[PDB]
């Protein structure tokens, strides 16, 4: 009835509790043993347990003449090996599989000699530290770039513990009435990036630098100051195990998309311009009409780990069952390397 | 048969039942003999600080769910009100519990003559994760290595796994930003008289739970449990009924005196206040945990109140929206403040408007079984 | 500095006293604003929060007399409405005397003016919310 | 005083002023607070869910402003309505 399972909406590691009834989801309970968050969530944490049911698609689907239509795993499963092995095929996947899912997905690229893949994300490889979000308080000062409360409010509730633990805490952003720029102690709306950065040449030596990714192109240059000038960085990803796929998949820089695989189980993939085909493996079309589709399960109809921003890596079991004819990303993953 | 001393016939469920095991053979009876279809009750998760709702469809196992949990701050009204309000239900209630159950009753969302209330003496609770630090920070041990917590001597007493116990003031821990939630210091009802029975350890000896039957439905409940032979029961002496009188004496006091505290010499200023709201994200985590707090279609969500920006709301328009709405019926639960992301004291100005409402009108929220004075139809 | 009051008042009785008071040409400040509703029974403190947080800075509702409602016991219920809003307008900063609510019969036109009058000065000399 | 009797009862007819409570049945709880605050008795409890006698009712509009969730709402004096009035007083 009550199981624990973690918050798909953001990269902040909340967690949550399901309430199923008759192994349908219909409620929310407070996790309140998590330390992430304690039993406390935004809206979208309790919002979350419909997810598993809304515009589920439990069936395979290769497209016909103009439209989707029903099909077996057998039949789909070809039709995509034929085109790994043959056409150029990208893969691209969001930060929503599990780690072990990752790690699968990087031995398939290997083994297909693909050139162009990796993880969807705006960010860039980093030597991200392992911060504690609840060390956040101790950080004697915080610089926030971006929106970081509206981003993650969980990680927003430990900014506020650093103010009220008289850290002086300076905001960054294009904008100047953001919950960041209501709340901090300086905010500054700059529209130039060299005015973050001399401002940042302000900060003492191990100060915390709190980054959204409102502004990417700010991204590149912080960290390489942050890098010199040992400052502890903190992103706030796009999704929930962006950090846990990244150990494994490098984030794909190539802008030459064509017979694309989008590896999508949390369904927070970006319309993304597809040039030539588009495999889609997710719980719910919706969006538009993709050449094949791979039902999976949901994030909290799987085994495995998952990685938040900060760090925190938990271990889930499912929370509810999965669809009868879905598969995990794994099952999928180790088919294709069987044929 | 206003008083007895109960304990289950059963020895399993008397070893690993808190005081006796009388409750959980209650339910044990109530399955089998089939008086009801389910039993909502605790079980705990991997450690003695995760609580979770289980909902028990038949009696086998139901061991796994005895024993007390002072950090599971749990509601139960709203769990019936929401999944289980058409089945035959037998439940386990604390007198918070017990007061959102009757706030829901009197609004029709549970049928009383469905579910059975086996309500627990309460001395309050305490949150898991900060139970877990004071335990680190003031006993010098190891948060896992307790399998137990207590609160009877006015210590909080935990009983580490080798058998050793360790009791610190409940007072002293208190003082310093620890122990039970604050709500639960403010606590005006330990036995839980808004129930069909109330059980609990204050006048029980050793091995035996003091049972009070409030009602017919309670006093069948016991009748059919000792005729069925789940239970045996005794009479209490009629001198420790007087020591649980005093003992519930005490503890009002004390809560009266933190009532004092917290709602008036320690209130938030009005300046205080305003650094508060100014942090709300709108994210309605109070509401939804409020028991009271029904409603399938919210007000505070209408366009004409609900807050459309990315910034704090209006305190008077979301806030003082919901007081007016509730605030005579607060029970002072204290979920709404668990919830809150944003770390606001929303329970204290809720119910210090309870109180406002209470002395001036007479009505108790959780206990009067009619609605308040504020829906009354006569002409008083 | 000039306050924003706005008021609300039954139909039958209050609505009628402030009647009484133009027809019988009794002068009062012209801040108050007033909205019809068939009873004060119909008025609850979303109304009264939904004006303070909008800019008023007095609000008054008028009733028929205790006994007198036209709907028989709607006043009663404003009543206790009213006490609960008493009690809860000053945990936000708001004073209790920006917030009066009289009953007012049909042909208490005089009585009305007073109110008004009154109202007004308390309200302006508490100044600006 | 004869003439005056008259005239209705030769009409034979007359209207009754529809501003009266509406209940929303996909929102209503059947919380049945509304009820009792009824002088005339007009709310009743049919499935479940409040409803409104127009015979009975008399549109105060006590039962509309004391529903919280808003299921009941008065005809001609809805909340929107007020709610709108009162945001233009002051705007
Ligand atoms: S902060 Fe992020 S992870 Fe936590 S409840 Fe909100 S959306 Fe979910
Ligand atoms: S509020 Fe009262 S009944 Fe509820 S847990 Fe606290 S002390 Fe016990
Ligand atoms: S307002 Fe808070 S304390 Fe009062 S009943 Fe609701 S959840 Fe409990
Ligand atoms: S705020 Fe009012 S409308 Fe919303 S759930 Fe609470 S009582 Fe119902
Ligand atoms: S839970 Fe806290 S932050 Fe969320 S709406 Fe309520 S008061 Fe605001
Ligand atoms: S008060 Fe509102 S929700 Fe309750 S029964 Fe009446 S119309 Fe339905
Ligand atoms: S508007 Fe008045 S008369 Fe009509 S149902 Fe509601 S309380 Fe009764
Ligand atoms: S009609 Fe004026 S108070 Fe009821």
């Amino acid at each position: 009835m009550v199981k624990h399972t973690l918050c798909p909406s953001c990269s902040a590691g909340c967690g949550v509790n399901i309430v199923e009834m008759g192994g349908a989801p219909v409620g929310t309970y407070p996790y309140r043993r998590h330390p992430v968050n304690e039993g406390k969530t935004c809206r979208a944490g309790r919002d979350c347990y419909e997810i598993p049911l809304m515009d589920r698609v439990t069936s395979p689907g290769v497209k016909k003449s103009g439209k989707l239509s029903g099909v077996n795993w057998d039949e789909a499963l070809d039709k995509l090996t034929e085109l790994l092995s043959s056409e150029d095929i990208s893969i691209l996947t969001t930060g929503t599989l599990t780690n072990e899912e990752a790690l699968k997905l990087r031995e398939i690229i290997e083994n297909f000699n693909v050139k162009k893949s990796g993880l969807i994300t705006v960010f860039p490889e980093f030597d991200y530290p392992e911060i504690d979000i609840r060390n956040i308080r101790d950080y004697d000062n915080i610089a926030v770039i971006g929106d970081a409360i509206t981003c993650a409010p969980l990680i927003g509730r430990r900014i506020f513990h650093a103010m009220a633990a008289g850290a002086e805490v300076r905001s960054y952003d294009r904008r100047d009435e953001t919950r960041m720029a209501v709340n901090s102690g300086f905010h500054i709306t700059f529209s130039d990036e060299r005015e973050v950065l001399n401002d940042l040449q302000q900060l003492p030596g191990g100060s915390l630098i709190i980054i959204t990714p409102e502004i990417p192109e700010i991204i590149g240059p912080v960290l390489e100051f942050s890098s010199e000038n040992e400052f502890d960085v903190l992103p706030i990803f796009e999704d929930f195990n962006t950090r846990g796929v990244m150990q494994h998949l490098p984030p794909v820089n190539e802008g030459e998309f064509d017979s694309v695989w989008l590896i999508d189980p949390g369904a927070a993939a970006e319309p993304v311009d597809v040039s030539g085909k588009f495999v889609l493996q997710s719980i719910r079309t919706e969006g538009l009409t993709p050449d094949i589709f791979l039902p999976v399960a949901a994030w909290c109809e799987k085994s495995g780990s998952y990685t938040s921003t900060a760090g925190y890596t938990m271990k889930l079991e499912p929370a509810l069952q999965a669809p009868e004819g879905v598969l995990s990303d794994m099952e999928i993953f180790e088919r294709i390397l069987r044929a | 048969m206003k008083y007895l001393l109960a304990r289950a016939t059963d020895e399993e469920i008397q070893r690993k039942g808190e005081c006796g095991g009388a409750v959980t053979a209650i339910f044990k009876y109530m399955l089998d003999k089939e008086v009801v279809d389910a039993v909502l009750t605790l079980e705990r998760g991997y450690d003695v600080y995760d609580g979770i709702p289980v909902l028990l469809e038949d009696s086998s196992g139901i061991e796994s769910t005895c024993g007390s949990l002072h950090c599971a701050p749990t509601m139960f009204g709203d769990l019936i009100s929401r999944y289980l309000s058409d089945m035959r239900l037998a439940v386990a209630v604390k007198p918070c519990d017990a007061m959102a159950i009757r706030e829901l009753e009197k609004r029709h969302q549970i049928d009383p003559d469905k579910v059975y209330k086996i309500g627990l003496n309460c001395g309050g609770t305490l949150a898991p994760v900060s139970a877990r630090e004071m335990i680190e920070t003031f006993y010098e041990i190891d948060p896992d290595d307790v399998v137990s917590e207590e609160i009877d001597r006015g210590k909080f007493i935990v009983e580490l796994r080798d058998g050793s116990h360790r009791e610190i003031s409940i007072d002293y821990l208190e003082e310093e930003g620890f122990g039970r939630r604050e709500n639960c210091q403010r606590c005006e009802i330990m036995v839980p008289r808004n129930a069909d029975l109330a059980c609990g350890n204050w006048g029980a000896d050793d091995g035996w739970t003091f049972i009070e039957v409030n009602t017919e439905r309670g006093q069948e409940i016991i009748e059919g449990a000792r005729s069925s032979g789940y239970i045996e029961a005794r009479e209490p002496s009629e001198k420790m009924v007087k020591i649980r009188e005093k003992i519930e004496n005490a503890m009002i006091s004390m809560a009266r005196k933190f009532q004092d505290k917290y709602l008036d010499e320690e209130y938030p200023s009005l300046d205080e206040w305003d650094e508060y709201w100014k942090r709300c994200i709108n994210c309605f985590a109070c509401r939804d945990a409020c028991p009271v707090c029904f409603c399938r279609e919210c007000e505070l969500e209408k366009d004409y109140l609900l807050e459309s920006d990315e910034k704090a709301p209006d305190p008077l328009t979301f806030q003082g929206v919901r007081l007016s709405h509730m605030g005579f019926s607060c029970i002072n639960c204290g979920q709404c403040e668990d919830v809150c992301p944003m770390d606001i004291p929303i329970a204290r100005i809720y119910h210090r408007i309870q109180k406002k409402y209470r002395d001036r009108t007479g009505f108790t929220a959780g206990v009067s079984q009619e609605l308040p004075p504020m829906y009354s139809g006569e002409k008083d | 500095f000039e306050p924003k009051i706005v008021g609300f008042c039954c139909n039958w009785c209050s609505y009628g006293g402030a009647d009484t008071a133009g027809t019988a040409r009794m002068q009062y400040p012209p801040n108050v604003r007033i909205i019809r509703v068939m009873c004060s029974g119909r008025v609850n403190a979303s109304m009264i929060l939904k004006a303070f947080s909008e800019g008023a800075d007095g609000v008054f509702v008028g009733g028929c007399h205790i006994g007198d409602c036209h709907y028989d016991s709607g006043n009663y219920k404003w009543k206790r409405r009213a006490r609960f809003i008493e009690d809860i307008l000053p945990e936000f900063g708001i004073d209790k005397e920006r917030f009066r609510w009289e009953w007012i019969s049909a042909s208490e036109g005089e009585k009305f003016q007073k109110t008004m009058q009154e109202f007004y000065e308390t309200v302006k000399y508490l100044g600006p919310l | 005083a004869a003439a005056r009797a008259a005239i209705p009862m030769v009409k034979g007819e007359v209207e009754i002023e529809p501003i009266i409570a509406v209940t929303d049945s996909d929102v209503c709880g059947g919380c049945e607070v509304c009820i009792e605050l009824c002088p005339f008795g007009a709310i009743s409890i049919e499935e479940g869910h409040a409803n409104v006698n127009v015979a009975l009712c008399k549109g105060c509009g006590t039962c509309v402003a004391a529903c919280p969730s808003g299921a009941m709402d008065q005809q001609h004096f809805k909340t929107e309505q007020i709610m709108a009035q009162i945001e233009a007083a002051l705007n």
